[PDB]
C-alpha cells in the first residue's frame, strides 16, 4: 500500500490533498468495492470497502480523506511453551503443570461419491490461545511447543471504528475517534483535511508490554528472524494491563506513534520511523515500530516529495502512473557498466541489449529489459556484501546504492548471476520484441487486459503483483482502489478507479469497465455532490423497501 | 420491516444509497453490493463459515489458497457459536442495524436475481445470508493480521508420539 497526505506548507492551494494508493487483492475477501453512503444530516462519505462491510473502510467526506496502508506492528504473539518433563500435553508456568484444552470441531466434507463424511479434529489451547506447528522452526516436541495470542480476536470494536471514522469532520476528529476507540485492526492511517492538516497514525490493536519487560520476556533468535516470540513459561511476560488502553492487553494511544504536520506524511509499508525524515518517529516499543531500512516505494516517495516545491494532483497522480522501477536506480547503472565492460560474451549479449534500451518503467509498453532486471534482481538479492554503499543508519534515504564492482568476487558473482538470470529469461518462452503489457495480464472471461506495474519489491509505486499462468503473468493483486483528493471550496474533488473494476461477474456491465481504463491509466471523477451526480449522463436509480 | 433505501449508480456502476438510518442504509449496501458481487460473498461466507469442504470436497482451495478441509477446521474453530454471540453482544445499536440491514438487502437480491448479473444462480451454496455471516467475515478479516496467517500451522498443531 501507498499513501501521502500533502498539508497546507506543500500544496499547490494550502489547502490539504491525499493520495490514497492501497495495495490489495484483485480477488476474494479483501476485494475492494466502491460506494457513497449517505444520511442526510449526519452522514455523507463515499470511497471502498470490503465484502461484507457496511461501512467505507477508505474514503473521504466534505473536508476530510483518509486512507490505510499495512503497518510493521506485531497484533499477536507467539509463546513459547515449556513443557512438563512427564507429559508433552501440559506445560510449564512459574514452575506449575498446566493441563492444555482441547477444543473439537467437526467438518463436512463431500466425497468421491457426493456424499458427506464427518471428520472431527481436535485443537489443542493453551491460556495464551492456540497451539501452532511450523515444521522445522515451530516444533511441538517433548521439550517445547508455541501458542499464539492474537490481540484482533477481543477486537469487538472494528466496525463501530470505522463506522466512526465515516463521521468524522476533520483530521482531529479522525484522530480523536481512532485514539478513543482503538478499533483499527492492523493499518496505519494518514489522511489530510481542508484546512491543510496532513496525518500519519500507527494506531492499530498491537499487544502491550511495558518496556523494562521486553529484554527477558523476548525469545531472542525468534525475535531477530522478525517473529513476536515471548517466553511462555513466566507469567510476567503476560501482555500488561493498562486502564488508558480500550482493551485489556492492548497498547494505550499515547503511546503508538502519531505525527500531524502541514507539509508531508507518507508510508509505504514500512515503520513509522520515516514518515516525515524532518521528524523521525523514534523511541517505540520492538512491537510497535523500529528504525528498519526502508523498501524501495519508500525511498521513491520521498525521493519525489522532499524539497520545497509544491505538490500539485497531478505530481501525485504520476507518481503512480509512471511506473517507475525505483530499484533500477540503485543497481542499473553499475550493472551497465559491467555490461560494457563485458562486450562480446555471448551469453551477456541479449541481457545488456534489452537492460541499455529498457525505459526504466513497468509500462505496458517497457521493454524485456523490466524482465531480465526482475530475475536479476532475484539472484542479486541473495548476494553477500555486493553493494557499493551499504545500509547507514544516517543516510536512511540514500543507501543501499551501486554495485562493488571494485572488489573481484563481487564482480565475477554480479556476472553470474546476470548470465543465470539470462539463461532463466532466455529458457522461457518470450517473443523477441514483446514488452511488458504483453506478458501482464488480467483475465476478463475469455479475453486478457494488459496491466501496467510490477512489483512493490523493485520500488514500483503502482505495486502490482503477478504469478505465472500458462504463457503469461496473472495480476492477484496491488493498486485496487485509487483515490487522489482535494478540496476546491466547491466541494470535495476526488479521482481515480477502481482497478479490476465493481463486480467479479463475467456476467456484469461493471465486470472490466474500470479495468480497461485502469490498462490506459485513465483516471475518472469519483462524483460525490449531488450536482455531479445528476450530471452523470449514466446516472440510474432505484428505490427499495420491504 | 422498516427497511427502505434510495440507490443511484454513476458510471461503472458505483453505487450512492441513501436511507434515513442504519437499517435502511445496510439494505441498501447489501442490495447494490448482491448485483454486484453476490456469488463472491456467498463463496467467502462458506469459507468463513467452514463449509468449504460439504460443498466442495477436500481437493479445492479457498480464495486465499488454504486447503479447504483445514481452511473449515480453521473457520469453524475461530467462528464458533460463543464466539460470534459475544461478538454481537459487543456491538452498538448503529453497527447492529447497519447488519440486519444488510443481510436484509443482499437477501431481497436473490429473491429476485435471474442470473442477469449472478452466474451462480441455482448453485446450492448461493443461500439467503445472516447477521451472523457478516459477523463470520469480519472475525475473519481480524486475525488476517495475527492466528490467520497461521491457520495451517493451528491445523497441524499435534503433540508428540513415541519418536526418539
Ligand atoms: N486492518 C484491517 C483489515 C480489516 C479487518 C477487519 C475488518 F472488519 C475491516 C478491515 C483490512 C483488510 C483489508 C483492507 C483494509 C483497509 F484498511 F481498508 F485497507 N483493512
Amino acid at each position: 500500500s501507498n499513501a501521502i497526505a500533502v498539508g497546507s506548507e506543500r500544496s499547490a492551494d494550502g489547502k490539504g490533498m491525499l493520495l490514497a494508493n492501497p495495495h490489495f487483492p484483485w480477488n476474494g475477501a479483501m476485494r475492494f468495492y466502491q460506494m457513497h453512503l449517505t444520511i442526510p444530516g449526519r452522514l455523507d462519505v463515499m470511497g471502498a470497502s470490503l465484502p461484507g462491510l457496511p461501512v467505507v473502510n477508505i474514503g473521504f467526506s466534505r473536508h476530510l480523506a483518509w486512507t490505510h496502508t499495512v503497518d510493521t506492528s506485531s497484533h499477536f504473539t507467539l509463546y513459547r511453551l515449556a513443557l512438563d518433563p512427564k507429559d508433552p500435553r501440559r506445560y510449564l508456568v512459574d514452575g506449575r503443570s498446566l493441563p492444555l484444552e482441547e477444543k473439537s470441531v467437526a467438518i463436512e466434507v463431500r466425497g468421491a461419491d457426493g456424499k458427506l463424511s464427518r471428520v472431527e479434529h481436535k485443537v489443542y489451547q493453551s491460556i495464551y490461545g492456540p497451539l501452532v506447528v511450523w515444521p522445522g522452526k515451530l516444533d511441538w516436541n517433548r521439550s517445547e511447543a508455541y501458542a499464539l495470542r492474537d490481540a484482533n480476536l477481543e477486537n469487538t470494536r472494528v466496525l463501530q471504528q470505522w463506522y466512526s471514522i465515516n463521521q468524522a469532520s476533520d483530521v482531529a476528529d479522525l484522530r480523536r475517534r481512532v485514539e478513543a476507540l482503538q478499533g483499527i485492526p492492523w493499518v496505519n492511517t494518514l489522511a489530510a483535511d481542508e484546512q491543510g492538516n496532513a496525518l500519519y497514525m500507527n494506531q492499530s490493536v498491537v499487544p502491550y508490554l511495558k518496556p523494562e519487560l521486553i529484554p527477558a520476556c523476548a525469545i531472542p533468535q525468534l525475535v531477530a528472524e522478525g517473529l513476536p516470540a515471548l517466553q511462555g513459561q513466566d507469567s510476567r511476560c503476560a501482555w500488561s494491563r493498562d486502564p488508558a488502553a480500550a482493551q485489556a492487553g492492548i497498547t494505550p494511544a499515547a503511546q503508538l506513534p502519531v505525527l500531524l504536520r502541514r507539509d508531508f506524511v507518507q508510508n509505504s509499508n514500512d515503520s513509522a520511523w520515516l514518515t516525515n525524515p524532518a521528524s523521525p518517529l523514534q523511541g517505540f516499543s520492538p512491537l510497535v515500530s523500529q528504525e528498519k531500512p526502508i523498501g524501495p516505494r519508500a525511498r521513491y516517495a520521498l525521493s519525489r516529495l522532499q524539497g520545497k516545491q509544491p505538490l500539485e494532483a497531478k505530481t501525485l497522480e504520476e507518481m503512480v502512473t509512471a511506473n517507475h522501477v525505483f530499484s533500477a536506480d540503485q543497481v542499473l547503472p553499475d550493472l551497465l557498466r559491467l555490461c560494457r565492460d563485458n562486450q562480446g560474451e555471448k551469453s551477456l549479449a541479449r541481457a545488456c541489449a534489452a537492460l541499455a534500451q529498457w525505459d526504466r518503467g513497468a509500462n505496458l509498453d517497457s521493454g524485456s529489459g523490466f524482465v531480465y532486471f526482475q530475475r536479476f534482481m532475484q539472484r542479486f538479492a541473495e548476494l553477500d556484501g555486493a553493494w557499493k554503499e551499504p545500509f547507514d543508519a544516517q543516510r536512511p534515504l540514500d543507501t543501499p546504492q551501486g554495485i562493488a564492482l571494485d572488489r573481484p568476487q563481487v564482480a565475477t558473482q554480479v556476472r553470474q548471476a546476470l548470465a543465470d538470470a539470462a539463461a532463466e529469461v532466455e529458457k522461457s518462452g518470450i517473443p523477441d520484441g514483446a514488452r511488458w503489457g504483453d506478458l501482464q495480464v488480467s483475465t476478463r472471461g475469455q479475453e486478457r487486459i494488459a496491466i501496467p506495474g510490477g512489483d512493490g519489491h523493485f520500488g514500483v509505486y503502482n505495486a502490482i503483483q503477478s504469478v505465472r499462468k500458462g504463457d503469461h503473468l496473472e495480476v492477484v493483486g496491488g493498486t485496487s482502489y485509487i483515490q487522489l483528493v482535494t478540496f476546491p471550496e466547491e466541494g470535495p474533488k476526488a479521482r481515480g478507479l477502481l482497478a479490476f473494476s465493481q463486480s467479479s461477474d463475467p456476467r456484469s456491465p461493471h465486470y472490466r469497465d474500470q479495468t480497461e481504463l485502469f490498462s490506459r491509466q485513465q483516471w475518472q471523477t469519483l462524483p460525490f455532490s449531488d450536482r455531479q451526480i445528476d450530471a452523470d449522463p449514466q446516472l440510474q436509480r432505484l428505490s427499495i423497501r420491504e | 420491516t422498516g427497511l427502505a433505501a434510495d440507490i443511484r449508480w454513476t458510471a461503472y456502476g458505483v453505487p450512492h444509497i441513501r436511507a434515513k438510518d442504519e437499517r435502511g442504509l445496510g439494505y441498501g449496501i447489501g442490495y447494490a453490493y448482491a448485483r454486484d458481487n453476490a456469488c463472491l460473498l456467498a463463496e467467502e461466507i462458506v469459507t468463513a463459515r467452514g463449509e468449504r469442504a460439504r460443498y466442495f470436497g477436500s481437493e479445492g482451495k479457498s480464495s486465499a489458497e488454504l486447503d479447504n478441509l483445514p481452511s473449515d477446521i480453521f473457520y469453524a474453530w475461530l467462528n464458533q457459536p460463543e464466539a460470534l454471540q459475544a461478538f454481537w453482544q459487543a456491538q452498538t445499536p448503529a453497527v447492529r442495524q447497519l447488519l440486519e440491514g444488510y443481510a436484509a438487502g443482499f437477501n431481497r437480491f436473490l429473491r429476485e436475481a435471474d442470473g442477469k448479473t449472478t452466474s451462480c444462480l441455482g448453485q446450492p451454496w448461493l443461500r439467503a445470508i445472516a447477521t451472523d455471516d457478516l459477523l463470520r467475515l469480519t472475525r475473519r478479516l481480524l486475525v488476517e493480521g495475527g492466528v490467520g496467517q497461521f491457520a495451517d500451522a493451528l491445523v497441524a498443531a499435534a503433540p508428540p508420539g513415541a519418536e526418539k
